[PDB]
Formats: C-alpha cells, structure tokens, sequence
C-alpha cells in the first residue's frame, strides 16, 4: 500500500512539475503519503 | 443607419465587458501563478481568454 | 524499546504531515487574499 | 414585415428575460461579496454578464 | 476547530438568507457544527 502511495506521489510531482497540477494537489498527495507511513509504522509496532 | 450604429455600439460594449472580465482574471491569477498557486495550465488558458 | 522506536517514527510522519496541512493553509489563505478562492476553502483549510 | 416585427420582439424579449436573470444575480451577489461569502472572481463574472 | 466551524455555518446561513444556497448545504454545515461541539465535549471530559 505505501509502495502505491509514493507511486501516485512521484507521478503527482512529475505532473506539477509539467504545470499541469496545482501545488494542492501535491500537498494533498504529499499527506497521503504521509498518512499511509503512519499506518505502516502502526503495523510495524504491532507486529513487533 | 443609426440603429444599425446603435447595434454595432451594443456589441461593443459586450466585447468590452468580456474583455474586462479577461482582464481582471488575468491580474488575479498573475501573482498566484508565482507561488503555485495554480496551475500553469490555468494560468496560459486565462491568458489565451484574455 | 519497540514502543519508543515506532512512536518515534510515527511522529515523524505525522510532523510532515502537520507540515504538509501548513503548507495548504498558507497557499489557500494566499488564494483567498487574492479573490480567487471563497471564505469556504479557506474555512476549510484552516479545519483541516 | 408585421412577422418580422413579431420574430424581434421576441428576440427582444429574450434578452430582457436574460437581463432580468443577470439583475437578479448581481442583486444577490452585492451584499455577499462584502461579507466575503462569494469569490470576487464570482462577483466579476456577474457583473460581465449582467 | 469550533470556531472555524461556526463561522463557516455563519457564512452559509447568510448565503442562504440570500438565496444563493440550498436548504440542505445549511443543514450539512448545521450537521459539521454539531459534530464538532460532540468532538470539544468529548476533549473536555479527557481533560477533566
């Protein structure tokens, strides 16, 4: 799942990089990411 | 003649106001085109209007 | 020491995260000033 | 020439009801544009149109 | 947060005073505002 988010994430920044995205749509897919890693660290803990 | 000089002033004065719609958005998004703002794409597509 | 680890890095992800909303916040309250955008997105932006 | 008197009329009519629509619009836009419940952008646009 | 939401549900009441929002967007920021109040009760008693 986070290896999902950092693709939409790299291909959100490579569209903003080209114009075609606002810088909110970065952020927002930036947060995303962040949210899943939160998750993922969750799941760390608990497998632990 | 000066009805149809009446209909050409008409079609003026749209031309004007849609023009002056173009302007102020146009001046809106200039500044927020530099911070990103918006979009490139936003920003060309006001600038094309205008 | 699992806990201390995982929590650390949790709150790593949730920092950027804050960053991320922070960021948005200021692009919105700079779209706004500007007109472009209504008070609901910059409500928004703030709630968020 | 009565029919075409007709067919103006009617076009003129049309464009009073747009007329009629555009007011009204800007009539409510007015007061919420101070109070920042519209976009300017919003307001402008109407204000084009009207 | 409940500040924001209630200047939101101010916003939207004047709209709609105007008639330029529904019925049922006043209610839906009704409805936020609510859920916010439960959400500042519910931090009250933890911190009680």
């Amino acid at each position: 799942t986070l290896d999902s988010r950092m693709a939409s994430l790299e291909l959100v920044s490579q569209r903003r990089a080209a114009g075609a995205a606002t810088a909110l749509d970065y952020q927002e897919a930036v947060g995303l990411a962040e949210q899943a890693r939160a998750e993922r660290e969750s799941t760390e803990r608990q497998l632990r | 003649f000066k009805a149809a000089l009446s209909r050409a002033q008409g079609e003026l004065a749209r031309a004007e106001a849609q023009l002056f719609q173009a302007q102020a958005m146009v001046r809106r998004y200039e500044p927020l085109v530099k911070i990103d703002a918006v979009s490139q794409q936003d920003f060309d597509n006001a600038m094309a209007a205008l | 020491l699992a806990a201390t680890d995982t929590l650390r890095r949790e709150e790593a992800a949730r920092q950027a995260l804050a960053g991320s909303s922070e960021a948005a916040m200021a692009l919105a309250k700079a779209r706004y000033e500007g007109g472009v955008d209504d008070y609901l997105r910059y409500l928004d932006a703030q709630r968020s």
